[PDB]
């Protein structure tokens, strides 16, 4: 009974991401130059400076925590193409005690919001902040869509090395 | 649950975004050409059997385990066949199994051509005679390709197809690989070679010369039997593709 609406200003970038990963065999520069942690902190800072002074910040930080948790729990299993799995294994091996929110960046964060609705409506990891995240995700997506130009780009992708195809 | 062991599900974009892209109904059409990527040729109604098989090439496996075998001194290479991995005396040092071993050059970058639409470049230098990538698509008959051409395909201006000698056509309009974006040059730097892999015909791209990183991959359209319907830049440019 929950479905997340991706902004219309973001679907062409999802098409570009699918084309760059599955059909052009390119890879996102891991670790990201700006990881999910820094993006969430940027969103928090952008939400602080507004009309309501201090009477919204607790929920903002809690929503950031929920977003980071769902990303860290869904990345390696649901937010990965088949071609990115060797890169994921190498990232896990080289950086074992590093949550995915420190490694991946904007495109995988976006990919989270196309499948999180399955876990929110059926296997929520926290039922105490479930209703808050449902309230805030359709504005976090608007923030992402407003910053799409600086967050999503083909510059962060590189052609995969020839030894990668052997995995 | 909360508290639930996830099961690996490969990511694929949702149906609506795919339907919006395929029907040009989104905020803006992404600079992405609609084609289905395949790993091997799809035999629609004909199988491009080469007519023959390979043999044992008598090539002497080099003492040094790193020297490549069957390098321009092989019998199978003289009949355009790839050595069977369980009969080639060179064993695991055989150089004449590039296609079946899927040994691409993984330095290919797509880009928007200047007056040709799409193009492909290499992000790494390539020695001469090196194997690039196989031209993938649907292996169709002459009659089936005429069907698809006259009553199904509208963009005849840029035909996504390569021809096989036996009247068969490798149609890459709907399904194929990146090799469908390689355009034409009267003075080419690559070449399309037909090989007998496991008794079936395959087409591969090979370097006609040494080339540094950043050059566009081009091959001659006239030397390959199909253009039944130009601004390359060469000095002796043939004006139009033909
Ligand atoms: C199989 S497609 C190759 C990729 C194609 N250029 C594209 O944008 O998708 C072949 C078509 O590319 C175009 N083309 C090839 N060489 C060209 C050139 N030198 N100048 C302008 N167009 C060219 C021709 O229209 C031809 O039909
Ligand atoms: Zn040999
Ligand atoms: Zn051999
Ligand atoms: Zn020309």
């Amino acid at each position: 009974e929950v479905k997340v609406k991706i902004p219309e200003e973001l679907k062409p970038w999802l098409v570009d991401d699918w084309d760059l990963i599955t059909r052009q065999k390119q890879l996102f520069y891991l670790p990201a130059k700006k990881n999910v942690d820094s993006i969430l902190e940027d969103y928090a800072n952008y939400k602080k400076s507004r009309g309501n002074t201090d009477n919204k910040e607790y929920a903002v930080n809690e929503v950031v925590a929920g977003i980071k948790e769902y990303f860290n729990v869904m990345l390696g299993t649901q937010l990965l193409y088949k071609f990115e799995r060797p890169q994921y294994a190498e990232i896990l091996a080289d950086h074992p005690d590093a949550p995915m929110s420190q490694v991946y960046g904007a495109p995988h964060l976006l990919r989270l919001f196309v499948r999180i609705g399955a876990m929110l409506a059926y296997t929520p990891l926290d039922e105490k902040s479930l209703a808050l995240l449902l309230n805030y995700l359709h504005d976090f997506l608007k923030y992402l869509a407003k910053n799409s130009a600086t967050l999503f780009s083909a510059s962060d992708y590189e052609v995969a090395p020839p030894e990668y195809h052997r995995k | 649950g909360k508290y639930l062991r996830q099961k690996r599900i490969d990511f694929q974009l949702p149906y609506d975004i795919l339907w919006q892209w395929k029907h040009n109904q989104l905020y803006k059409k992404p600079d992405v050409p609609l084609y289905k990527k395949i790993r091997s040729n799809v035999y629609v109604d004909v199988k491009p059997l080469s007519g023959y098989e390979a043999t044992t090439c008598n090539c002497k496996k080099p003492d040094d385990d790193t020297r490549k075998g069957c390098v321009d001194d092989c019998l199978n290479r003289m009949i355009f066949a790839e050595c069977s991995p369980n009969t080639c005396p060179c064993g695991e040092q055989c150089c004449n199994q590039r296609i079946q071993r899927h040994e691409w050059v993984q330095c290919l970058e797509r880009f928007r051509a200047e007056e040709k639409g799409w193009g492909i470049r290499t992000k790494e230098p390539l020695k001469a005679g090196q194997f690039i990538i196989e031209y993938l698509g649907e292996v169709v008959s002459e009659q089936e390709f005429r069907n698809r051409m006259i009553e199904q395909y509208h963009n005849h201006s840029d035909h996504y197809c390569l021809n096989l000698d036996s009247g068969m056509v490798i149609d890459s309009y709907r399904m194929g690989n990146e090799a469908r974006f390689i355009n034409h040059s009267c003075d080419p730097n690559c070449e399309m070679q037909k090989w007998s892999v496991n008794g079936v015909y395959r087409i591969g791209l090979y370097a006609l010369k040494d080339m540094p990183a950043g050059t566009e991959l081009t091959y001659d359209y006239n030397f390959h039997s199909f253009n039944v319907e130009c601004k390359c830049g060469f000095e002796k440019c043939r004006g139009i593709i033909g």
